[PDB]
C-alpha cells in the first residue's frame, strides 16, 4: 500500500510525492524506498523548499525530535529539555521539575 | 566485456554463535566504467535520488557495502543531479565496494556507462537484466541482509 | 472492548492513556461516541469539511490533536473549548484563508500550532490571546503580506516561527515588539525587499535568522541589535555592499552564507571580532584593493578571496591567521609575498591567476601539513631550489603558464600531481626517479612526457 504517492513501484516504493507531501528515504536493513508523508517521523524534521520538502535528520545529542537543524523539541529519556537543549542537569536560575523532565 | 558471477548468500545466525548459509546463483556483466575485479560485502539498496551531490549532508554508511540502484523510465527524469557514471562515482565516494544497476528499465545507461573507458573507477560497476535482475530484487524486497559476491572468471 | 472507534488503531501511551489513529480513512465527519483518556488523537487526509455535527469537548486528555491535509475552511469559536492539556495542534494541507478569529483563544498548554501550507493572509489581533505556553509556530507556504505585529505581540513566550514561502515583501520597525525568547526566525523564499533599522530591536535571545532566497537591497542593519545570534543566513539576494563594522554588534557569530549575492565593496574592518567564525568564502569582490583586518579572529580554518584587486599583503598577515588550513586568493592582483611559516596546519593554497614574478626561500617554510599548491598562470620568473625544501606532504603542484626556464629538483620528492604546460622556456626533460608515485602529469612539450614511458598519464 504505496500511499500519496504520483508514482510508485514495488522495487522503490513511492516516488515523486503527490501535491504537497514530503519525500521521505526509508531503510530497513539493506532495502530502501521511498515514503510519501506530511509530518516527518520522530528524529526527523520538514525542510520546506518550492520544489523540494525532504525529512533531514535530527543530529542534536540527545534529541529525539527537533523543530530546526539546532533546535529540538523532544529529548531522551532521562533528559531534561531547556531552550531547544538537552541536559542532564538542571542549569542554575531554576530547578527540575519532573512531571514532564522539564525546566 | 567479462562476464560477471554473482552470488547472493542468505545467512541465519544459529544460537550457538555459529552461522547456516543458503546460496543463489545470477549473472550479469562488468562494464568498463569500473574495474575488471572481483569484489565482496554487505548488500545496501540505494533510491536513485539518494545519490546526489545536490543534498550539502547525507546518511553515512558502513565501508564496504555492495551498492544496488534500480533505474527508472528514461523520460520520467530528464536531467539528473549527476548521470549513471556520476552516480557511481558518489556511490564509491560514498563507501562502495561495488556497484549494480538493474538495467531491465533503461538500455541506454549502457551506452553510458561503457563511455568513460579511458578514466575507469577504483571498483567494479556492474549491470544486471531479465529474469536474473528479478530474482535479485525477490531477495531485496523480502530479506533484512544479504552479502552479495561478485567474481571476476 | 472499549470505545475504539471502528476502521481505526488504538495504541498505550502511558498506562490507561491512549493514542489513536484514524488517519487515511476518508471519513466525511469524526466519529460521534469518542473515548477520553486519549493522548493522541490523527486525523490526516480524511476530506472533512466542517468540524462539527457533534465536536467533542470533555476529552481533557488530548496532548497531540492531528488535522492535517483536510477540507477545513473555518473553524467555530467554542471548537476546542474542552482540551486543556493540548500541547501541540498540528493543521497543515487545509485551506484556511485566516486564522481562526476567536477559535484558538485560551489554549492555556498549546505549545506548538502547525499553520504551515495553507491559503491564509489575514492574522486578526489577538487570535492568539491567552496562549502563554505557545513555543512554537510553522506559517510557511501561505499567502501573507506583512508581519502581524499587532498578533504576535501577545505571544511572548515563542522560541520558533517559519514565514517562509510566503508574499512578505516589508519588515517594519519593532516588528517582533514583545517576542523575548524567540531564538530561531526563519523568513527565507520571501519576497522581503526592503526592512528597518530597527526591524529586529523586540527579540534579545534570537540565535538564528533565515533571510535566504529574497529580494534585499542593502545590508541589512538590523543585524546590530542581535547580541546573541549565532546563524545568520541572507545568500541569493540583491545586496550591494557590506558596510564597515557591519557584524560590530553580533560577537559569537558561528555561520554566515551570503553567496549569489553581486557583493563589489565590503568593509576592511567589516570582519572584526568574530572569534568562533571558522569559514569565510568571498567570490567576485572586485572592489576591495587592500586585505582586510582580522582582529580578534583567528580560529578561521578556510579562508577564499578571489576576483578582487588585493595588491600586496601585511608581512605579519600570518600573525593573525594561525588554525588556518585552506587558502584561495585566485584571480587577484599580488606581487611579493610574505613568510607564511608563521600559518602552520596549511594543507591546501590556491594562488592562480596572480601577478607573482618570484618564489624566495622562507615563502614557503615549515608548511609540514600542505599537500596542494597552484601557482598557475603566474609571472613566476625564477624559483630559489630550496623553495619547495621542507615541503615532506605536498602531493599536488600547478606552475601552469609560469614563464620558468629552469627547474628546482630539490625536495618536492614522491608527490603525486605535476602540471607545467605553458612554461615554454622549460625545454630540459624530467626523469622517472626523483619523482616516484607520478599518477597525473602535465608537460609542455611531448617528448618530455616520453621519458616517463607515455609515447599513469601525461598531456602535451
Amino acid at each position: 500500500i504505496c500511499k500519496g504517492c504520483l508514482s510508485c513501484s514495488k522495487d522503490n516504493g513511492c516516488s515523486r510525492c503527490q501535491q504537497k507531501l514530503f519525500f521521505f528515504l526509508r531503510r530497513e536493513g539493506m532495502r530502501q524506498y521511498g515514503e510519501c508523508l506530511h509530518s516527518c517521523p520522530s528524529g526527523y524534521y520538514g525542510h520546506r523548499a518550492p520544489d523540494m520538502n525532504r525529512c533531514a535528520r535530527c543530529r542534536i545529542e540527545n534529541c529525539d525530535s527537533c523543530f530546526s537543524k539546532d533546535f529540538c523539541t523532544k529529548c531522551k529519556v532521562g533528559f531534561y529539555l531547556h531552550r531547544g537543549r538537552c541536559f542532564d542537569e538542571c542549569p542554575d536560575g531554576f530547578a527540575p521539575l519532573d512531571e514532564t523532565m522539564e525546566c | 566485456k567479462e562476464t560477471a558471477f554473482v552470488e547472493v548468500v542468505l545467512f541465519e545466525s544459529s544460537p550457538s554463535g555459529d552461522y547456516t548459509t543458503h546460496t543463489t546463483g545470477l549473472t550479469g556483466r562488468f562494464s568498463r566504467a569500473g574495474a575488471m575485479l572481483s569484489a565482496e560485502g554487505e548488500i545496501v539498496q540505494m533510491h536513485p535520488l539518494g545519490l546526489c551531490n545536490n543534498n550539502d549532508e547525507e546518511d553515512l554508511y558502513e565501508y564496504g557495502w555492495v551498492g544496488v540502484v534500480k533505474l527508472e523510465q528514461p523520460e520520467l527524469d530528464p536531467k539528473p543531479c549527476l548521470t549513471v557514471l556520476g552516480k557511481a562515482k558518489r556511490a564509491v565516494q560514498r563507501g562502495a565496494t561495488a556497484v549494480i544497476f538493474d538495467v531491465s528499465e533503461n538500455p541506454e545507461a549502457i551506452d553510458q556507462l561503457n563511455q568513460g573507458s579511458e578514466d575507469p573507477l577504483k571498483r567494479p560497476v556492474v549491470y544486471v537484466k531479465g529474469a536474473d535482475a528479478i530474482k535479485l530484487m525477490n531477495i531485496v524486497n523480502k530479506q533484512k541482509v544479504a552479502r552479495a559476491r561478485i567474481q571476476h572468471l | 472492548l472499549r470505545g475504539c472507534p471502528t476502521h481505526c488503531h488504538c495504541e498505550p501511551d502511558g498506562r490507561m492513556l491512549l493514542r489513536v489513529d484514524c488517519s487515511d480513512l476518508g471519513l466525511s465527519e469524526l466519529p460521534s461516541n469518542l473515548s477520553v483518556f486519549t493522548s493522541y488523537l490523527d486525523l490526516s487526509m480524511n476530506n472533512i469539511s466542517q468540524l462539527l455535527p457533534n465536536p467533542l469537548p470533555s476529552l481533557r486528555f488530548l496532548e497531540e490533536l492531528r488535522l492535517a491535509g483536510n477540507a477545513l475552511t473555518y473553524i467555530p469559536k467554542g471548537a476546542f473549548t474542552g482540551l486543556y492539556s493540548l500541547k501541540v495542534l498540528m493543521l497543515q494541507n487545509n485551506q484556511l484563508r485566516h486564522v481562526p478569529t476567536e477559535a484558538l483563544q485560551n489554549l492555556r498548554s498549546l505549545q506548538s500550532l502547525r499553520l504551515d501550507a495553507n491559503h491564509i493572509s489575514y492574522v486578526p489581533p489577538s487570535c492568539f490571546s491567552g496562549l502563554h505556553s505557545l513555543r512554537h509556530l510553522w506559517l510557511d507556504d501561505n499567502a501573507l503580506t506583512e508581519i502581524p505585529v499587532q498578533a504576535f505581540r501577545s505571544l511572548s513566550a515563542l522560541q520558533a516561527m517559519t514565514l517562509a514561502l510566503n508574499k512578505i515583501h516589508h519588515i517594519p520597525d519593532y516588528a517582533f515588539g514583545n517576542l523575548s525568547s524567540l531564538v530561531v526566525l526563519h523568513l527565507h523564499n520571501n519576497r522581503i525587499h526592503s526592512l528597518g533599522k530597527k526591524c529586529f530591536d523586540g527579540l534579545h535571545s534570537l540565535e538564528t535568522l533565515d533571510l535566504n532566497y529574497n529580494n534585499l537591497d542593502e545590508f541589512p542593519t538590523a543585524i546590530r541589535t542581535l547580541s546573541n545570534l549565532k546563524e545568520l543566513g541572507f545568500h541569493s539576494n540583491n545586496i550591494r555592499s557590506i558596510p564597515e563594522k557591519a557584524f560590530v554588534g553580533n560577537p559569537s557569530l558561528i555561520t554566515i552564507h551570503f553567496y549569489d549575492n553581486p557583493i563589489q565593496f565590503v568593509g576592511r574592518s567589516a570582519f572584526q571580532h568574530l572569534p568562533e567564525l571558522r569559514t569565510l568564502t568571498l567570490n567576485g569582490a572586485s572592489q576591495i584593493t587592500e586585505f582586510p583586518d582580522l582582529t580578534g579572529t583567528a580560529n578561521l580554518e578556510s579562508l577564499t578571496l578571489t576576483g578582487a584587486q588585493i595588491s600586496s599583503l601585511p608581512q605579519t598577515v600570518c600573525n593573525q591567521l594561525p588554525n588556518l588550513q585552506v587558502l584561495d586568493l585566485s584571480y587577484n592582483l599580488l606581487e611579493d609575498l610574505p613568510s607564511f611559516s608563521v600559518c602552520q596546519k596549511l594543507q591546501k593554497i590556491d594562488l592562480r591567476h596572480n601577478e607573482i614574478y618570484e618564489i624566495k626561500v622562507d615563502t614557503f617554510q615549515q608548511l609540514l601539513s600542505l599537500r596542494s599548491l597552484n601557482l598557475a598562470w603566474n609571472k613566476i620568473a625564477i624559483i630559489h631550489p630550496n623553495a619547495f625544501s621542507t615541503l615532506p606532504s605536498l602531493i599536488k603542484l600547478d606552475l601552469s603558464s609560469n614563464l620558468l626556464s629552469s627547474f628546482p629538483i630539490t625536495g618536492l620528492h614522491g608527490l603525486t600531481h605535476l602540471k607545467l604546460t605553458g612554461n615554454h622556456a622549460l625545454q630540459s626533460l624530467i626523469s622517472s626517479e626523483n619523482f616516484p608515485e607520478l599518477k597525473v602529469i602535465e608537460m609542455p612539450y611531448a617528448y618530455q612526457c616520453c621519458a616517463f614511458g607515455v609515447c599513469v598519464q601525461c598531456s602535451p
